[PDB]
RNA sequence: CACCCCCGUGCCCAUAGCACUGUGGAACCACCCCACCCCAUGCCGAACUGGGUCGUGAAACACAGCAGCGCCAAUGAUACUCGGACCGCAGGGUCCCGGAAAAGUCGGUCAGCGCGGGGGUU
RNA sequence: AUCAACGGAUAAAAGUUACCCCGGGGAUAACAGGCUGAUCUCCCCCGAGAGUCCAUAUCGGCGGGGAGGUUUGGCACCUC
RNA sequence: UCCCAAAAUGUAACGGAGGCGCCCAAAGGUCACCUCAAGACGGUUGGAAAUCGUCUGUAGAGCGCAAAGGUAGAAGGUGG
RNA sequence: UCACAAGGCUAAAACCUUAUGAAACUCCGAAGGGGCACGCGUUUAGUCCGGGAGUGAGGCUGCGAGAGCUAACUUCCGUAGCCGAGAGGGAAACAACCCAGACCAUCAGCUAAGGUCCCUAAAUGAUCGCUCAGUGGUUAAGGAUGUGUCGUCGCAUAGACAGCCAGGAGGUUGGCUUAGAAGCAGCCACCCUUCAAAGAGUGCGUAAUAGCUCACUGGUCGAGUGACGAUGCGCCGAAAAUGAUCGGGGCUCAAGUGAUCUACCGAAGCUAUGGAUUCAACUCGCGAAGCGAGUUGUCUG
């Protein structure tokens, strides 16, 4: 149920590891990508889609994922740790990492 | 406050004892001043009964 | 009734027999003792939907009905009364005592008048006009029936907090 | 009386009685004064005779229960071994605590019947009616 | 966060919960559509998941109403009790002085504080 | 390594003594006394029935309160 | 292991219950995923209980064995 | 979670109202207790390293619990104090209890617990009371018009509680039951006639009758009475072995006991004076240390 969510939200260890969270929404046609302290109640980056994607759908991914990791690479946030929720990591939110695994 | 010691130590617990003597008195009859703050007032609340007192 | 004080020691009274008190109007809430002498005669007059004045040695009478009572378990008196300032029209859920009325025909064929609910918890009809006992007429039950909460009656204005088929004062058999 | 089943064994302590010294399911009602035990004798014997006192037959309300196992050891041994088998059963009635309730008969027939009960008792007792009303 | 409002996410771990209920659709969410392969079912696109709409506001989600339930909870008073003293053969009980609940009653409440984003105020 | 008598004496081991001996113990039992009073002994209260009828002339269930210190005991305090 | 144990650890008794001298090649490491006991209705063998279905459902279950503490964001159930 | 009092209700299990017990139950949960810090304000100890040990049988009361029989001068833990290793006063006597920790001297003073008629130091004290039982000076369930205090309830200037006066009635031997019960051996019921009043009635009785008294009623008399609790202090219940008694004498015209005040007696504790030792600081000399000396504070079962 919600469960695998918040699963990996505790696996996550917080802010304990030092580094920087790194959420998204695929579970629309409208994702949400973000990066967080998570300790300090704040959000850092920011690729969203609403305000005009490209015109592809899944497609979209690899690109909100190197907007975001753009973002990033400017805010000067160089390190990952990959948040989810209620996602495989496989397809679309894989394709989010791989152009972001390399993308900023 | 003025304290006065005239009930003995004697069949008396560790404590008391002890009171009785880190106050400085060291046997009956014994008088003393003392400094109208809480921690050594507090160290003639506990061993009240041992000391007749002034104000 | 009347008091006269209000502390937290109470050596103003008790040997010289008062009650330990409080009474809240509910934006109004004081503590107080009460003479038992008076408590007890009107307590036991008016009881738990009594109702009653309190004029505190001062000058400000009140409007009080009797809320709880807690008493000395062994010596078996009171020792402390909890009580309620009635507002106006809106009250509470009155306690009232279920009764019975006349030769019922279900204790003359060896059967018993017994009262599986001694008290009664209503809901209010207005704080000045509550009623103080009840009256349910048992002529008419034998031997095995009983009278759930629907069946008792009601004086206008009331309600009854209580489930409408659960038992109140049933005939049981003989021996 | 007894009971079914259970732990087996115990102790004992006191200090007064929690509840319920109130007058429910009776009109009349007697109360202990002393910190007693009670046996399951010691109330069947009540049982037995208010229930003669009554005749046909009342309504008595027993609000005391024996549950607790006291136990003697076998006569004559020296101590060790052991603790005793479960001799009988008690009821730990503390005072103010009341034990009996009954109606359904008139003042007279609990002032009696309530009598020839306390005569048979370890404790001294007070007979009274209602008004403990904190919770009918 | 300029005002509302939605999407993601946190501090707070029920005065923040549930049921009853009304608002809610292109503006986000959701259902929906199809799935031969990615990918998946101890069988099945139900779920994880790949293609993308209309459609629907129903369900789910969000908001608001709401004190029926849960939750929270006084003051007074009491139990018990530190330490002073005492009574009863004893089971146990009292007095002075402080600390002092539990449960119940008065009541209290549809939480409250953030960050970023999208989207509107002829 | 049931060296499980589980910090484990030898690799390796059971009885009996009324023929009995030494060293000690009232540190410890049988005797007595002692403290206790369950059991034992007796007395009191309540009375349910018995006594044709009538609890109490006598008798007294189920149960309660005590005494006494003569029983069998418990405890091991003076004396081994 | 649990009371006894007097709200810190500790504490005796020939006091009050119960358990161990193994088991596991997966029951471990990691990775991923799933959620429980029951009751109501309704359903071929059945029909107290089997299987399926739905509404309820924070633990009223489960943990190889003893119980206590613990646990649903998994320690529980399934695979690479 | 195991237990369990009544009642609902159904086919009882659940579950609702009412309700309670728990060392091995816990939505809750103190007082205390412990760790750390601070020393905000006192007092003296602590910790390490090295030499010498002894002890490893404990005992009693108070509060906590277990085994016992809410037995033991009982036993096994916990906890405080005491004896052990503790003299002194008190508790008649009495390791443990209440006061109190004895460095010597004194034919000096104040107090503690505990006391103050004589033994025996000190008020045969003062005022408000209680009990009359020698309680005091050893126990209980249970019983008592003992005697004081508070409170409930009822009754009567419309005649009361009691004294004496008269009815204490007809149905109706009520029915049941029975050898007969007809007020009265046991089982369901208490209805009428009149009345100044009178109830299938309450006891003694009879195998059953009958018969004698009251519930009420009226005359009288002249006023209080009657019951159900709370409570101070006394009574009964209260019987063992060599000689009686509270330590004794004796006390109630308190020397008993509840209250309030004040005076005195009382210890080796406190105080006066005089002196000694232990530690320490100060002063001095020989030569830092070190010794004796001196002064002060201190210490000594
Ligand atoms: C001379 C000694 O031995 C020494 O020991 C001490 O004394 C005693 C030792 C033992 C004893 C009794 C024993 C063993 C016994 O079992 N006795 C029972 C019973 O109880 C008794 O009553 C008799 O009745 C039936 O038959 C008897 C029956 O055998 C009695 C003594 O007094 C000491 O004073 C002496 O000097
Ligand atoms: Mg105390
Ligand atoms: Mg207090
Ligand atoms: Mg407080
Ligand atoms: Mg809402
Ligand atoms: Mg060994
Ligand atoms: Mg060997
Ligand atoms: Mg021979
Ligand atoms: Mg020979
Ligand atoms: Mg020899
Ligand atoms: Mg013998
Ligand atoms: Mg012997
Ligand atoms: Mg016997
Ligand atoms: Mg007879
Ligand atoms: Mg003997
Ligand atoms: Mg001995
Ligand atoms: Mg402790
Ligand atoms: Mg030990
Ligand atoms: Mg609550
Ligand atoms: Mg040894
Ligand atoms: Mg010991
Ligand atoms: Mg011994
Ligand atoms: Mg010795
Ligand atoms: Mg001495
Ligand atoms: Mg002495
Ligand atoms: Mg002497
Ligand atoms: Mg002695
Ligand atoms: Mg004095
Ligand atoms: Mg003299
Ligand atoms: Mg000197
Ligand atoms: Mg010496």
């Amino acid at each position: 149920r919600r469960k695998l969510r918040t699963r990996r939200k505790v696996r996550t260890t917080t802010a304990a590891s030092g580094k920087l969270r790194l959420s998204v929404y695929r579970s629309s046609k409208h994702i949400y990508a973000q990066i967080i302290d998570d300790s300090r109640g704040q959000t850092l980056a920011a690729a969203s889609s609403a305000a005009l994607k490209s015109g592809n759908k899944t497609d979209t991914a690899a690109a909100v994922g190197k907007a975001l990791a753009a973002a990033a690479a400017e805010k000067g946030i160089k390190q990952v740790v990959f948040d989810r929720g209620s996602y495989k990591y496989h397809g679309r939110v894989k394709a989010l990492a791989d152009a972001a695994r390399e993308g900023g | 406050m003025k304290i006065k010691l005239v009930r003995s130590v004697i069949g008396r617990p560790g404590n008391q004892v002890k009171t009785v003597q880190a106050l400085g008195l060291r046997k009956i009859g014994d008088s003393r001043e003392v400094s109208d703050t809480p921690a050594v007032r507090g160290m003639v609340k506990t061993v009240k009964h041992l000391l007749e007192v002034q104000e | 009734m009347e008091l006269t004080a209000k502390p937290r020691t109470p050596k103003q009274k008790l040997d010289e027999s008062m009650i330990a008190a409080v009474a809240y109007n509910k934006e109004n809430n004081v503590s107080f003792a009460l003479d038992r002498k008076a408590f007890d005669r009107a307590f036991r007059q008016q009881s738990t939907t009594g109702l009653f004045d309190i004029t505190v040695e001062g000058g400000e009478t009140f409007p009080a009905l009797v809320k709880a009572v807690q008493m000395d378990k062994r010596k078996r008196a009171p020792i402390h009364v909890d009580f309620y300032m009635v507002t106006y029209g809106e009250p509470v859920e009155v306690s009232v005592p279920v009764h019975t009325t006349g030769r019922s025909q279900g204790e003359v064929q060896g059967g018993l008048v017994d009262i599986v609910v001694h008290n009664l918890q209503i809901v209010a009809p207005g704080p000045r006009r509550i009623p103080q006992e009840l009256v349910v007429d048992v002529t008419k039950m034998n031997i095995g029936d009983h009278i759930t909460a629907g069946d008792i009656k009601l004086p206008e204005g009331c309600t009854l907090a209580a489930d409408p088929e659960l038992t109140v004062v049933s005939v049981l058999p003989p021996r | 009386k007894r009971t079914k089943f259970r732990k087996q064994f115990r102790g004992r302590m006191t200090g007064d009685a929690k509840g319920g010294d109130y007058v429910a399911f009776g009109d009349y009602g007697l109360i202990a004064m002393e910190p007693a035990w009670i046996k399951s004798n010691q109330i069947e014997a009540c049982r037995i005779v208010m229930s003669r006192h009554f005749r046909r037959g009342g309504k008595i309300y027993i609000r005391i229960f024996p549950d607790k196992p006291v136990t003697k050891k076998p006569a004559e041994t020296r101590m060790g071994k052991g603790k005793g088998a479960v001799e009988y059963w008690v009821s730990v009635v503390k005072p103010g605590r009341v034990m009996f309730e009954v109606a359904g008969v008139t003042e007279e027939q609990a002032k009696e019947a309530f009598r020839l009960a306390g005569h048979k008792l370890p404790i001294q007792t007070k007979m009274v009616k209602r008004e403990v009303y904190d919770e009918a």
